């Protein structure tokens, strides 16, 4: 995340971290046994035994006392996900459960995020804090970004025809604030500024052109657009 | 050269280790191209 601040310790109990091979992604706990991430994170189809999910983390790849490390028993990419257009860029991770059907231990640091049913949105992740950075963030970063309409993101000098149904754009056209490499799968959560009654997961960090650059806002998978697919496969 | 570069964190040594329009940057991580 470019142009963000350190996330408060209790402000992100839904963020999941995904470690395997030499890759890194994030995700969102949407049920005790289910994490929602980007499909392109699993583009090379890694074996589920190779994946490690960690919940409750403030610092990247850190073994903290409230941290919980879980294995992944299976995952499902949205069908017709294209590794060219990146339409339908979302996947579901099914965590390992015990004999009593319990996966994550819900706690003040580990909580599912509400799904969709004057709006402020925040993006969070451990990725690069600058485009082309040499190193992931240690502390989780958070940054406020606004929604950007379809026609403004589809402008030719912005993202043009690359914005497809089921995608969503957020950030500032002038630049400075964005997700970046290593943030993929992470959440874009929003809350209504006129009442501030519920934090809801509205986007999944997906792709961009650079990070935080002019006329190149971040592109997200539109969670509300795939609500029925998420409900059916969980 | 623009295009779609997904925001996965990934070590690389060739461009082919990177998804979409990303390339292997000088930092040996995948990132946007030219």
């Amino acid at each position: 995340v470019v142009g963000g601040l350190v996330a408060l310790r209790g402000a992100h109990p839904y963020i999941a971290a995904l470690y395997w091979g030499h890759s890194f992604c994030a995700g969102s706990l949407i049920a005790p046994c289910w994490v929602l991430t980007a499909a392109h994170c699993l583009q090379d189809r890694p074996a589920p035994e190779d994946l490690t999910v960690v919940l409750g983390q403030e610092r990247r790849n850190h073994s903290c006392e409230p941290c919980q490390t879980l294995a992944v028993r299976s995952y499902r990419l949205h069908e017709a996900f294209s590794p060219v257009s990146y339409q339908h860029d979302l996947a579901l991770l099914r965590l390992q459960e015990d004999a009593d059907g319990s996966c994550a231990l819900l706690s003040p640091y580990v909580q599912p995020v509400c799904l969709p049913s004057t709006t402020l949105c925040q993006v969070a992740g451990w990725g690069h804090q600058f485009e082309g950075a040499e190193e992931y963030a240690s502390f989780l970063q958070e940054a406020q970004v606004p929604f950007l309409s379809l026609e403004r993101c589809s402008a030719p000098d912005v993202h043009g025809s690359s914005i497809l149904p089921g995608m969503l754009c957020a950030g500032f056209l002038e630049g400075g604030t964005d997700a970046c490499q290593g943030d993929s799968g992470g959440p874009l959560v929003c809350e209504d500024q006129a009442a501030e009654r519920r934090l809801t997961l509205q986007g999944i960090i997906s792709w961009g052109s650079g990070c935080g650059d002019r006329n190149k806002p971040g592109v997200y998978t539109d969670v509300a657009y795939y609500l029925a697919w998420i409900r059916e496969h969980t | 050269d623009g295009g779609i570069c997904p925001r996965i964190g990934r070590l690389c040594r060739r461009d082919s280790d990177c998804p979409g329009a990303c390339i292997c940057r000088a930092t040996r991580f995948c990132g946007s191209g030219y």
